[PDB]
């Protein structure tokens, strides 16, 4: 369901976004907070694709590598804590 | 509560092998002896053997679906029944999904474009839903499957707007199985 | 001097719209779309005289569609005993609507013999059954709902008799039912530039709820049983028919502001139309963009307002959008589009402002200053706390709004 799709890709993606070399880099030309950040793209990459998916993992796998570095880079000093202002940038 | 199952399954299978299945699992699960003793009493597991049997059937695939797949279904579930041969396409199913949209806002949903349908006309027909006119399917034996493969059918070149697809489920069917909860309850009695 | 304190006091009532659509009809439950244009039909438009010498129609012509056995025969018997000069009549002649010259027995010439559209002059005029009716005698009404006149010549006699009323017709669909798969034009046994005079087509559709026919059962039920006990309207029929006069008398005039925003709404109507997606059951043609004018001049006069503001032409739009239906190929709902239309544009405002967030607590707390007029004292202000809880709960399952944390 909605609950048990957003849940295994948060267990099963956040190990791999954090640890990326575009978010690396983008923090020193600007690990308890890269989780959360991590976390809300996930979960807002499912609530706004979740009817044009449906409830199947490969279609919603693919549109996260697609979002992520567009994601990132979008995200500078003022950003990292207020996520109400990344959410209106992107 | 043992012998309800077994009248139930007397009346509706009739086979040792079928009750067979349930009574396994139910022994294997168990981790000590007044574990054995509860489940055979009260009978527990033997519900949820039954409820998984019937998870992934016509009636418990509408569940796991979103709003947008339970519209697309609806709204191509009228073109058919209007129809005298309940043919349709998805350019059929589009235009009514189109006015309910209008028709529900003006008494937010987002409308998707018509770009976007795509990705979920075809997420429905795998899950079986949406089964081709005229065709044969899986043949029975393997002479007839050699022959269907080489010869290309008329629904490969055609694109897939204009593809002639049948219902799976009628609008009757569907009404019993959605609550009076949900907001698409309303355009699924023509 | 009493009559003008009661007057005073509704409007100032900033619920008055609502108010008097239940009072209109009260045997008759449920149906308030179509409740909605009989409140517009008294009032009418302006009649505005054109430079020329033109006379421009000013009056709501709105024909009643739908399944048999819906409370037809109640709407229209209630505008006939409460409207002044109101002459009822039926489709099963031709001289009995508008005139007829018939010779009198005493004088020996030919005099001129008022019909139902002549007695009834600056009314309505409920017709019944406008299916069943025949081809001569459909060309004489079309001829009164253009310059509001008719026009004689027998007997040497070359009058212009004027025909200001307004036609409420009842037609029946051809087949029984509706049938949705058709059009508005396929399914009345009408001609193309009579069925386009009607500003609005209110298809009141027979459907088998198990909701609604329990809560209409018992509404018959009580009405048979209290009598007039039942009956509680807001207001009473004396005061109905003195805030009716009241207001027809008021002219609102069209501001700069409202003008481009009725020219930007006819261009968004227009456009479903031109895609070829959902089907209409009527072309829209330009009679659609005089029907918005007078239907917002109506909407003006009810709240005793000579500025036709933008927010009026907003709700003239919901109505006819309702009428024109589409060719198919525990919480109360109206008050879900009040609490969702002021949750949009209350967030969308945040980023034109500049603000910070809005959590959760801050959303109840907004409608706690704006529904000042609940009255819900102390029992009945908890229960609305309760449902505000349970409509932004819905808001997050759908797509429309979201939570961060």
């Amino acid at each position: 369901n909605v609950d048990e799709v957003s849940t295994i890709l948060v267990m099963s993606r956040c190990g791999e976004l954090m640890e990326d070399s575009c978010l690396r880099k983008r923090i020193i030309e600007e690990d308890d907070q890269f989780q959360n950040v991590a976390a809300n793209f996930i979960h807002l990459i499912v609530q706004a694709f979740h009817s044009y998916t449906g409830n199947d993992i490969f279609a919603l796998n693919d549109l996260i590598d697609f979002k992520w570095p567009k994601y990132v880079s979008r995200i500078t000093k003022e950003n990292i804590f207020e996520p109400l202002a990344l959410y209106k940038s992107a | 509560n043992l012998n309800r199952h077994i009248r139930m399954n007397f009346e509706t299978f009739r086979s040792l092998p079928t009750l067979k299945n349930s009574i396994i699992p139910l022994v294997a699960t168990s981790k000590n002896f007044g574990s054995l003793c509860t489940a055979i009493k009260s009978c527990s597991f033997l519900d949820i053997y039954n409820k998984n049997q019937l998870s992934n059937n016509l009636t418990g695939r509408l569940q796991s679906l979103s709003d947008l797949e339970l519209a697309i279904l609806i709204s191509a579930a009228r073109v058919a029944l209007r129809a005298k041969d309940g043919s349709f396409n998805f350019n059929l199913a589009y235009a009514e999904y189109e006015k309910m949209i209008k028709a529900i806002n003006s008494r937010t949903i987002k409308l998707w474009l018509k770009k976007d349908v795509k990705n979920v006309w075809e997420n429905l027909v795998q899950l079986d839903f949406f089964t081709e006119k005229s065709a044969v399917g899986l043949r029975d034996n393997a002479t007839a499957a050699f022959y269907a493969s080489n010869y290309q059918f008329q629904g490969t070149m055609i694109p897939f707007d204009l593809r002639s697809y049948q219902m799976q489920i009628i609008l009757q069917e569907l009404r019993r199985i959605i609550p009076k909860s949900n907001m698409y309850y309303s355009w699924t009695q023509l | 001097s009493d009559e003008i304190n009661e007057l005073k006091e509704m409007v100032k009532d900033e619920h008055i719209y609502d108010k008097l659509v239940r009072s209109i009809a009260p045997a008759v439950f449920g149906h308030e779309a179509v409740k909605k244009g009989i409140l517009l039909q008294m009032l009418g438009g302006v009649h505005k005289s054109t430079v020329e010498g033109i006379k421009l129609r000013g009056d709501i012509n709105i024909c009643v569609v739908g399944d048999p056995s819906t409370s037809k025969s109640q709407f229209l018997k209630y505008v006939v005993g409460f409207a002044p000069r109101s002459v009822y009549t039926s489709g099963k002649s031709a001289a009995g609507l508008t005139a007829a010259v018939v010779r009198d027995e005493e004088g020996g010439d030919y005099t001129i013999e008022a019909g139902a559209l002549m007695l009834a002059d600056n009314g309505i005029c409920c017709i019944d059954e406008f299916d069943k009716m025949d081809i001569s005698d459909q060309v004489a009404i079309h001829e009164a709902m253009e310059q509001q006149t008719i026009s004689i010549a027998k007997a040497g006699i070359h009058a212009t008799l004027n025909a200001r009323t307004s036609i409420l017709a009842a037609a029946n669909p051809v087949g029984g039912r509706y049938n949705r798969k058709l059009s508005l034009r396929g399914n009345l046994n009408m001609t193309a530039p009579i069925m386009s005079r009607f500003d609005l087509f209110f298809v009141i559709l027979d459907d088998c709820n198990e909701k609604i026919d329990t809560e209409l059962a018992s509404h018959i039920v009580d009405l048979h049983m209290k009598r007039d006990e039942a009956i509680e309207p807001p207001f009473s029929a004396e005061q109905l028919r003195r805030y009716i006069k009241y207001a027809r008398t008021f002219k609102p005039i069209l501001t700069k502001e409202a003008r481009s925003y009725l020219v930007e709404k006819y261009k968004e109507l227009r456009k479903d139309d031109a895609q070829g997606f959902s089907r209409s059951s009527y072309r829209i043609t330009v009679r659609q963009l005089e029907s918005m004018i007078r239907l917002s001049e109506a909407i003006a006069r009810a709240n005793c307002v000579d500025e036709i503001t933008p927010s009026f032409i907003a709700e003239a739009y919901d109505l006819l959008r309702q009428s024109i239906i589409r060719v198919d190929v525990t919480v109360t709902y109206d008050k879900y589009v009040s609490m969702m239309n002021m949750i949009v544009r209350k967030i969308a405002e945040v980023d034109r402002e500049g603000a910070e967030e809005l959590t959760a607590v801050d959303i109840v707390d907004w409608y706690l200053l704006q529904k000042e007029n609940d009255l819900g004292s102390l029992a009945e202000y908890w229960e609305e706390r309760r449902l505000a809880f349970k409509v932004i709960k819905r808001l997050v399952k759908d797509r429309i709004l979201m939570e961060i944390h």
